[PDB]
């Protein structure tokens, strides 16, 4: 054992993980950390436990989410910390507030719309209010973390629901906000298999579903729904799924519930938004994630002949890359069309989207429609008998 | 119809013949261009001193033998996973299973290819024959053609009620119209490897008389 | 009582005269009796005795099937043969209750007591 | 509604078990025996009953998974060898998977089935 | 400890449902009660056997009358319009304490010595706990 | 990635099956073309009087052939090592060994090419063939193509620990909310060859009842 | 940190060898003997050993030649097939090697195991 000399020797420091970089799925976790010692950038990337529990302290409640995190499956992740003091074991009601007006401030709306990475957001410090913080508490955090996805095109929001059967269903009536396509709450809290097997580590879900949701990206694409995936960690929902069997509502909110399957695990179970169905279009997570994925992927297209002389010639490069893009999502299985004029189309033309006077002010104008699929939630079998239509061979 | 996208070729390795337990899947890369299925019966000819009758009884039935090639790559700049991890999970498909002291059981489905009558392929791996061709000079290899062959094995609680469907142990049949009773247990002879005989037809259902039903009657022919 | 098992029960323990249980199938059924007819069959005067003794069975005459008095006739109502064959497994926990007295016994002799058993003379 | 399909495939109870103050428990003949059988077997999911732990059409293991021709094409394969395994007396003949014209997320499944060694149709609905 | 046997039967039986939401949830309800007490009465009995072959007895109490279900289980709902009256009558143990009387008869047989024979001016309460401090 | 040259196929002979003596090793010139891996499996059907259920029983799985291919040269201005050197160490390879009278055991590997999850490719060689082309008038060799056919022969020390983590004695299972010990007795049986009853299971825990495990707690099932 | 895991593994003296006046020889269970399994056959070298001629890697037999992608490839394969061997109880299940950001002629391996039979996370860090 001569550490100086060359030869083969043994340490305790783990490095990092081959990553698999998942562009259109990855985290920010914000919430209170013990530790808050990094001084160049605002909010920095993640890759491992060990690496964040030397970047950001240990034993708190945001610990055990990436902890969570990295054993769903998820391999990069960002963290933005809030600034202000850790709280007490228990959430006092002068202490909460102190919380949501931080999600409202711009030194945390400014880290997210700044860095342009990040695809969906999530605060898994929302269920340390779940103990002695008193129900609108609940939604003046939800309002405040729907408006937080508003800065910048491509975000998204997982967030907790409140335990209590009463107060999730006031929560979900009483929400009132403008932008509810862009959240999903995912109801029980997941005890998970972490110290203090007999008294685990009662905990957020909604850590566990964004790495399914990184899983259900590398391979089956955003078009996928990320429901009935099996939950790694946990031992069980720590409320009985029989009792919350009031959050679906088909005609109203729905909350996504999370069941434990006899012989096949916990298994998430609901892939809806928060929504009210008046012939709405974005009712499910995968409807508004796949038509934000090809806003995201045709800006990056559009982004690259800006400033071009905007003549009959520069349309027909823009309608060309563009109808190549979306036939290549569509030959995936991921537009429902039988035929390419049934999925989609876009038009582009001086006559057609624009006038003559947006030509003069130097804008152009692409109109793209697109049809997407529905999820299987609902599956009816009909069982009728027919020695009737046998017809004497 | 609905949608527009590929189905591909999916093997799932089970470790039981039933289905029960999973041991792993692979999906194909690309699809293979043609799936030949080969069927075979043995048949042996009666000889006989006396007669000259071509008549030939019947021996065995062959299984099926399904053989499809595949190509795996990773030259091109649209796929990114190594051979070694798929050449690796295929060969534990074809593999000897430790918990068994077998094979494992495949199942081999794509898309709505039915496989008479079956959704997937179930047998397990004759043969597999990897053909390395076009190594980087790192000697990581970026073209792999494999052809697979299978013969089949399936499942024997399918094929037990397979029986009983086509040859029943019951049959309750409806008279229609002056059809004697010695013309109906004939009839039965479809369906009941060697017919009842019209007195016990008669008795098993309790005929007065061997006229004595109506046409509106249902018999039965139990064997 | 159950001669399947406790020929095997009966050759490892004394087993000796003395039960725990002398609660006999006769006796078992006049207690379920008293306990259903507590039970409200719903909205009617009638109670669930009404529905577990059914059409001329007594629980006398279910003892008597039981203990194959009489022979069993192939025609019994599906709820007192589902009733029947439920007793036929409570055999085998109160059994094995019967056993443990003579072996309570020879625990505290050879066990605590230390005492032995004379050999052969 | 005779007793002659009572013979090939007997008597059961009825899957709504209700109990009656005559006839004791109302049982299920012949030939509702076996459409009854099925509706048992659709209504459970394998792992939940107590010791025959693979009984019962998994049709959990894929829903919320996207309505295209691959999975239509997947629940008329697994529905067809579920029936062969624990259902021996009704034999399949078709399957219909189609998503229904109202909602587009749900897709309605249709069976249809003959009983084996008979083909007697049932006259009216009842029991 | 007892644990029901309404729990481990499919939930489409609908056992462990909301409570009467469809009309055929309380017959089947009532039809697994008797078949429970019978159960719940062989649990009771082994958790008895300390208290049952002690020879230190003091007690009237035999084979058991505790109620099955835990006080905040559904399936006390069901029956909670009855349980008075069934806890009354399984109450009827009482009047098996003779039964008690042979097993003392049974433990002091292990001394060589006989239980008392039972006389006409007993005061049978009072006897008995002369025929217990005995043993 | 971090350099970028050719590695070269190398053919390590040893004398034993293990590989912990040393032979002697041969470098290839030029790497082959082209490897081709052949495995196989023998199936033999099952024959019965009664019933006419098609189920093959396992018999044998083969062992693995690897095919390639060298070409040694002198002709060419690059390379000077003479062909009787190299084509008397290739067959000290494909030899008869005097210490264990049997023949050595060959390692073929070049660059990080795994051989189905083997780092090299351990066998013995089962067939050579040396093709003599273009001598010199001083009849030296400048172009020989020799064929090799190897067959797998891998240690046993290797193939023991790999049954043991396949199928373990001894098993640990963590329990999750409601699952019974009738569902979780069924899951031993996918690593345990048969699982262990409900009932023994229950035994080797020290279960005071069927029902009494707490969904935190970690069972352990040996056979 | 439980008794159940002691049972598959069992107990041995911890490699640093540390005796104590109390409890005597510090003595690493179960998941801790496995994981020390592997730090004692890393840190020997094959022939200093008594009379296991053969035990321990050889990773001294290949240094100080130059780090390209076959040295890389090399270790990962003599790094599996050594633990296949000397190590019975931990499979391993994936190689990591590549050289270190700040000193470019040191290389870094990283072995990620799992004990067999056994699908336990450890809670926290200790012995």
């Amino acid at each position: 054992m001569e550490r100086l000399q060359p030869g083969v020797t043994l340490t305790e420091s783990i490095i990092t993980m081959g990553q698999q970089e998942i562009p259109s799925a990855v985290p920010v976790f914000i919430g209170y950390t013990v530790r808050y010692p990094e001084q160049s950038e605002a909010s920095v990337r993640i890759d491992s436990l060990a690496e964040y529990t030397s970047l950001f302290g240990d034993d708190h409640v945001m610990m055990f989410a990436v902890r969570h995190y990295f054993d769903n499956g998820g391999q990069q992740a960002f963290v933005l910390p809030l600034k202000d003091n850790m709280p007490s074991v228990e959430m006092t009601t002068a202490e909460a507030e102190n919380l949501i007006a931080a999600l409202r401030s711009a030194t945390v709306s400014e880290a997210i719309g700044g860095h342009s990475q990040i695809t969906l957001i999530l605060v898994p410090d929302m269920a340390r209010l779940n103990d002695s913080d008193i129900v609108s508490l609940w939604s003046q955090g939800w309002e405040a973390l729907l408006q937080l996805s508003q800065v910048r095109p491509n975000l998204f929001v997982l967030l907790d629901a409140p335990d209590n059967v009463e107060q999730a269903q006031k929560c979900m009536t009483t929400l009132s906000s403008d932008y509810r396509q862009w959240g999903a709450a995912y109801w029980p809290r997941l005890e998970t298999t972490y110290q203090k097997i007999f008294q685990g580590t009662v905990l957020s879900p909604t850590a566990a579903v964004a790495a399914v949701i990184q899983r259900t990206d590398n391979d089956a694409g955003v078009w996928k729904a990320p429901a009935n995936i099996a939950l790694s960690q946990v031992i069980r929902p720590v409320k009985s799924y029989l009792q919350g069997s009031v959050l679906f509502n088909s005609s109203g909110t729905s909350l996504n519930v999370i069941r434990s399957f006899p012989g096949k695990g916990i298994r998430v179970w609901g892939c809806r938004t928060l929504e009210n169905t008046d012939n709405t279009q974005w009712r499910y997570l995968q409807t508004r994630r796949l038509v934000s994925y090809v806003t995201a992927h045709l800006t990056q297209l559009a982004r690259m002949y800006v400033f071009e002389p905007n003549n009959e010639l520069t349309w027909m490069k823009l309608k060309g890359q563009s109808y190549n893009w979306l036939r290549q999502l569509w030959l995936q299985g991921g537009l429902y069309g039988s035929q390419e004029d049934e999925a989609f189309n876009i038009l582009l033309g001086v006559n057609e989207t624009m006038t003559e006077d947006d030509v003069r002010a130097g804008k152009m104008i692409m109109k793209v429609e697109l049809a997407v699929l529905f999820p299987a939630e609902f599956i009816e079998i009909s069982l009728v008998f027919n020695t009737q239509t046998e017809a004497l061979s | 119809l609905i949608e527009r996208g590929l189905a591909k070729l999916t093997i799932n390795a089970y470790k039981d013949r039933e289905g029960k337990i999973r041991a792993g899947t692979l999906q194909a890369m690309y699809n293979p261009d043609s799936l030949q299925l080969d069927y075979q019966t043995d048949y042996q000819q009666s000889q006989a001193i006396n007669s000259e009758k071509q008549s030939s009884i019947y021996v065995q039935a062959k299984p099926a033998g399904l053989s499809l090639e595949l190509i795996f790559d990773a030259t091109m700049p649209g796929n990114k996973t190594p051979i070694e991890e798929q050449l690796m999970q295929l060969k534990q498909l074809c593999s000897v299973d430790a918990t068994s002291n077998e094979t494992r059981f495949l199942q081999v489905k794509w898309g709505k290819m039915r496989w008479e009558s079956r959704g997937y392929f179930a047998g397990r791996a004759k043969s597999l024959s990897v053909n390395y061709t076009l190594f980087d000079r790192d000697a990581t290899p970026l073209r792999v053609r494999v052809i697979l062959a299978l013969v089949a094995d399936e499942s024997l609680v399918l094929q037990e009620t397979e029986q009983n469907l086509q040859s029943p142990a019951k049959i309750a049949l409806r008279i229609q119209d002056g059809v004697s009773l010695a013309l109906m247990a004939a009839s039965t002879a479809s369906t009941l490897s060697g017919g009842v005989d019209y007195l016990t037809l008669a008795w098993q259902n309790g005929l007065d008389n061997l006229n004595g039903f109506v046409p509106g009657e249902i018999l039965q022919a139990t064997r | 009582e159950l001669n399947e098992l406790t020929n095997k029960l009966s050759n490892l323990v004394p087993m000796t005269d003395f039960k725990l249980d002398n609660r006999a199938s006769l006796q078992l059924l006049k207690y379920i009796e008293a306990y259903t007819k507590i039970i409200p069959f719903n909205s009617g005067d009638k109670y669930w005795n009404d529905f577990f003794f059914m059409s001329g069975n007594t629980p006398e005459k279910l003892a008597k099937l039981y203990q194959k008095e009489i022979e069993p006739n192939g025609e019994l109502l599906p709820q007192q043969a589902f009733l029947l064959a439920v007793l036929r497994l409570l055999e085998t926990p109160i059994s094995l209750l019967n056993v443990l007295p003579a072996a309570h016994r020879e625990l505290y002799y050879r066990e605590l007591l230390g005492l032995s058993s004379h050999a052969a003379q | 509604e005779n007793q002659i399909l009572t013979q090939l495939y007997g008597r059961g109870w009825a899957f709504p078990p209700v109990f009656s103050l005559e006839k004791g428990v109302e049982m299920a003949e012949g030939a509702e025996d076996v459409r009854q059988s099925l509706q048992i077997l659709f209504s459970t999911e394998p792992g939940e009953r107590l010791m025959r732990e693979n009984y019962g059409c998994g049709l959990n293991d894929f829903m919320f998974e996207n309505i295209r021709n691959e999975l239509i094409a997947e629940i008329e394969s697994h529905i067809h060898d579920n029936v062969l395994r624990y259902e021996p007396r009704a034999d399949m003949t078709d399957i219909q998977v189609r998503q229904s014209p109202g909602m587009g997320n749900t897709l309605q499944v249709q069976v249809m089935y003959r009983l084996r060694g008979s083909d007697i149709n049932q006259q009216i609905q009842g029991v | 400890s007892y644990y029901p046997v309404s729990d481990t039967l499919p939930p489409c039986y609908g056992l462990q449902h909301s409570l009467s939401e469809s009309e055929h949830l309380l017959p089947l309800h009532q039809f697994m009660l008797p078949f429970e007490q019978l159960l719940a009465c062989g649990c009771q009995q082994i958790a008895m056997l300390p208290r049952l072959l002690a020879f230190q007895r003091e007690g009237y109490e035999v084979w058991g009358d505790q109620w099955p279900f835990k006080s905040g289980s559904v399936n006390d709902d069901a029956h909670q319009d009855y349980a008075p009256a069934l806890k009354d009558l399984l109450g009827q143990i009482a009047l098996d304490s003779d039964h008690e009387l042979d097993i003392i008869n049974y433990l002091l047989g292990y001394f060589g010595t006989q239980r008392a024979p039972r006389t006409f001016t007993t005061q049978l309460d009072d006897f008995r706990a002369v025929q217990q401090g005995y043993l």
